[PDB]
């Protein structure tokens, strides 16, 4: 079965907002959430943030006042929102579902978009 | 919050061999552990969840113990296809971090 | 069922009446009229229905999958019978269109 | 032997369920105690067996007295008397020693002079259901049930005390009678780690031997 | 053989009923039978080698389904029995055993130790919740802490045959089967913020097969309600 | 006097019936009577002085009237009986004369003399259409031909009491009551294709008053579906 995709704006200036969509397919947003994370050459991997199936989200510490991620039910899509974009953000996004069974692991992984921030 | 140490940093085998990954926690999670492989330029895929289980595709060559704050994954025999990298995470609690990680050259 | 005796499975018989619409998915399948098949347990379904000069659809679906043992092949076929329940009453005869 | 283990003689005891404090002088002493089934953990588990009950109710006071330090000057004090209110589900609720809701006339209350037998009260089975619930998997809030609800007592001195403070205890002891008893259930084997609900962490089955054999 | 009800039709070939009573009837209520007494099949769960068990909420689960929902939407009060048909079917090359527990008033316990578990944790609308081997971490947002060797409820899961259960043994059985009445303190009660029943499944000796055989056995849980009577004019 | 159907309530104090027949009833038909059975009542028209009539066409203008409306689309076939309500309420200060009909097979003409006249021409879902005093132009798309004193189905308007009618003379009479039976040539008809009836209100002699008196009389038609059955499994 088919699962979720995204696409986002591909580069930004610095000092400039990013936003990126993930749109799903086959199941829904009532039975599942959705991690965020962000693959980078110098640090490895990171999880940015989650948003929950009863719609509460939970962001990463470093990245709290930046981020905003939220979802729709009907239109089953995820955005998600960092701001601010400095130059250690030359990175790719993620977006991947959880509960795998129940035990709050990635099931299946987006395509992946990677942004560079510099002009 | 809570860091995992994966050693060793990379490995250099061939095809038939048997390896071991281990990582390490800072305190002890309960054995909610994931580990992944990633190859070149792809997304990662979820290999083995909760410390022994396996997913759904992943062949049965791959195996899983350990438990508290000392986790380790092995293949008994390597193959063309099992190169790579792999990661380790915990989703004990946020903020999940996840691990190094840790290369196969198959020289 | 025309497969081994060692496999199972389940299906719907859903069966759409004239004017209502085929399903196009399985759980609104499962809210009109149906017979659930079991494999396992008996071997042949059988199901009546009215046929008037829509009309109907006959729609079956997937309930689980085949559970199978070892050494026993997975793909088999069903075959599909008709015929005449109670009595049709016909009237008005003409010549038959499958001719020159 | 076979009939001490009946619902009759395994539910109809007395425990003591509440002790609090309070005095007359210092413009707040007064006890207060919401009347519930949670309080004590062993009690608990006694009735945690059944998920639903109905009982009467059969309450027993012990009210002592205590001298605090007074000043000077020869104190000598009369014998003393406590008011123990009854609050109805849906009544008024007092919040100083000195409030109109003390002098209402739908409360039932005691009064009791001390050197005499413990004033004993006994309530009936107040609710709108057919029994009480004492699980309940719903929201009015997830697992409240707002239909269970048996009031609140409070305690005060009527004396007003010049020359000496007195501090008092009161040991509230709990019996149920003609117990009916639905639908048992399972003992709990984790810890009791809050009053309102049902919250734990996780143990072990049974403790551990060294092998199978 | 072949039960039919309504429109719809299953095929059996023991059942368990309740406390020992069958369910039976009693403003003044109203009392529909056409349109809800038939077989509302929910769709069929896996059961692999690493599995931990299944629960659904019953007057919750039939919440979209067909006009049981509508039902439960336009009337305020209601009361309902139920019966429960659970039949996995696997081949006599597999092994394994089931426990189907039908709880009455299945109380949970959430992760974090100060608050409730939230709406979205505790049923899924015909779509099953999962237990899990390990703990849930306390500091995330609010779920359910569901270990499977205490129950969710606090309570060792060996003790769990007290309530109408019925075992499930690959060697010798296919099928269970459940018919409860409606237990609850007061005669007629809302449907909404009240669920009054649990169906759990367990697994407590795993799955097991050799290499060749089909790596899962589908469950499938069919429910039919009895005896429903509503309140409006 | 204060007459009731289901969970509605109409008053009334002379009926007259069909054909001379009362509605009676006869794959296999199934039917339906508690959610049917009651008062559809439509908005009500204003009766003015320059007016000129209305009609309704009545298996269509209860397509949209609650239950009724789901068991046209749901089911293929089905017949139905009506009794039929009409009532004005005027003052003894004001005059006038109406005409009641219910016509079985009412087919009207278009204006265009080569075309049949288009869906929304010929039928308002419970909205009357109006009658004129003139003609219609021919050159347009596609209208109904609605003279009055041809009634529009090409036939001089005096003789249209053989059909089942009741007089609404302010003078003497309020209201009118007709009960109509199932007229078809097939036992079983489609409801979406075919209006086997139709409804007329013609003021013969127009409204009066003096200066002073409310310039309009409200007229309410009051419909009610007897002996239905469907047909579907």
């Amino acid at each position: 079965q088919v699962q979720l995709k995204q696409s986002g704006p591909g580069l930004v200036q610095p000092s400039q907002s990013l936003s990126i969509t993930c749109t799903v397919s086959g199941f829904s947003l009532t039975n599942y959430g959705v991690h965020w994370v962000r693959q980078s050459p110098g640090k490895g991997l990171e999880w940015l943030g989650v948003i929950w199936r009863g719609g509460s989200t939970d962001y990463n510490a470093a990245f709290m006042s930046r981020l905003s991620i939220t979802k729709d039910n009907s239109k089953s899509q995820v955005f998600f929102k960092m701001n601010s974009l400095q130059a250690d953000d030359t990175a790719i996004y993620y977006c991947a579902k959880g509960d795998y069974y129940g035990y709050d692991a990635m099931d299946s992984w987006g395509q992946g978009t990677s942004v560079t921030v510099s002009r | 919050d809570i860091q995992m140490t994966q050693s060793p940093a990379s490995l250099s085998v061939s095809v038939g061999e048997t390896v071991t990954i281990t990582c390490r926690a800072s305190e002890n999670v309960y054995r909610n552990l994931a580990w992944y492989q990633q190859k070149q330029g792809k997304s990662p895929q979820l290999l083995v969840y909760a410390a022994t289980n396996l997913a759904d595709g992943v062949p049965s060559r791959f195996s899983g113990s350990g438990s508290g704050t000392q986790y380790s994954l092995k293949i008994n025999s390597l193959q063309s296809e099992d190169f790579g990298s792999y990661f380790c995470q915990h989703f004990w609690s946020p903020v999940f971090t996840f691990g190094a990680g840790t290369k196969l050259e198959l020289k | 069922f025309c497969g081994s005796a060692m496999a199972t499975g389940k299906f719907l018989l859903a069966y759409s009446p004239p004017g209502a619409g085929v399903p196009k998915n399985r759980k609104d399948a499962m809210l009109g009229t149906h017979v659930i098949w079991d494999v396992g347990l008996q071997s042949s379904c059988v199901l009546c229905v009215p046929w008037i000069s829509a009309a109907g659809y006959v729609t079956c679906w997937y309930q689980t999958n085949i559970v199978v043992p070892a050494d026993v092949q997975s793909s088999c076929d069903i075959l599909c019978f008709v015929s005449a329940c109670n009595d049709f009453s016909v009237r008005m005869l003409k010549d038959t269109p499958f001719i020159r | 032997s076979r009939s001490e283990s009946s619902i009759e003689n395994f539910l109809c005891r007395s425990a003591c369920v509440y002790y609090a404090t309070y005095t007359n002088n210092s413009k707040k002493g007064f006890a207060e105690w919401v009347i519930n089934t949670r309080q004590v953990a062993q009690l608990r588990r006694k009735l945690e067996l059944f998920t639903y009950l109905r009982f009467d109710l059969e309450l027993t006071f012990v009210i002592t007295s205590a001298q605090q330090p007074s000043t000077a000057s020869s104190v000598d004090a009369p014998v003393q008397t406590h008011q123990i209110m009854y609050v109805p589900p849906g009544g008024p609720v007092p919040t100083k020693v000195k409030d109109y809701a003390w002098q209402t006339s739908t409360n039932p209350s005691v009064f009791w002079t001390e050197g005499n037998a413990p004033p004993r009260m006994s309530i009936p089975f107040i609710s709108i259901g057919n029994a009480y619930s004492c699980f309940y998997d719903g929201w009015t809030v997830y697992g409240i049930n707002t239909l269970n609800n048996m009031g609140t007592l409070y305690m005060r001195h009527v004396n007003e005390a010049g020359q000496g403070p007195i501090k008092s205890t009161v040991r509230i002891y709990f019996k149920p009678k003609h117990v009916k008893a639905w639908v048992p259930r399972p003992p709990r084997l984790c810890q009791y780690e809050k009053q309102k609900n049902v919250n734990f962490s996780p143990i072990g089955v049974t403790t551990s031997r060294t092998d199978i054999i | 053989r072949s039960i039919t009800l309504g429109n719809s039709t299953i095929t059996t070939q023991n059942v368990v009923v309740g406390y020992g009573v069958w369910p039976e009837y009693l403003d003044q209520p109203t009392q529909p039978d056409v349109a809800t007494c038939r077989f509302y099949t929910l769709e069929s769960v896996q059961w692999m080698k690493n599995s931990a068990g299944w629960w659904w909420k019953l007057p919750d689960a039939l919440s979209q389904m067909g006009l049981f929902g509508q039902n439960m939407q336009y009337h305020y009060l209601g009361r309902t029995g139920y019966t429960i048909h659970v039949q996995c079917n696997a081949s006599k090359f597999h092994q394994g055993c089931l426990l189907v527990v039908c709880v009455p008033e299945a109380e949970m316990g959430c992760s974090n130790l100060n608050n409730t578990p939230e709406f979205s944790e505790l049923s899924g609308g015909d779509s099953a919740r999962m237990f899990t081997d390990t703990q849930v971490g306390e500091s995330n947002a609010k779920k359910v802490q569901t270990a499977v060797w205490n129950a969710g409820m606090g309570v060792g899961v060996g003790n769990l045959t007290i309530f109408p259960h019925q075992w499930i043994n690959l060697r010798t059985n296919n099928s269970a089967t459940l018919v409860m009445p409606y237990i609850n303190s007061v005669p007629m009660d809302n449907m909404f913020r009240h669920n009054n029943l649990t169906l759990m499944i367990i697994p407590f000796v795993p799955l097991n097969y050799s290499e060749g055989s089909s790596p899962y056995v589908p469950i499938t849980v069919t429910i039919a309600p009895m005896c429903a009577e509503y309140n409006g004019l």
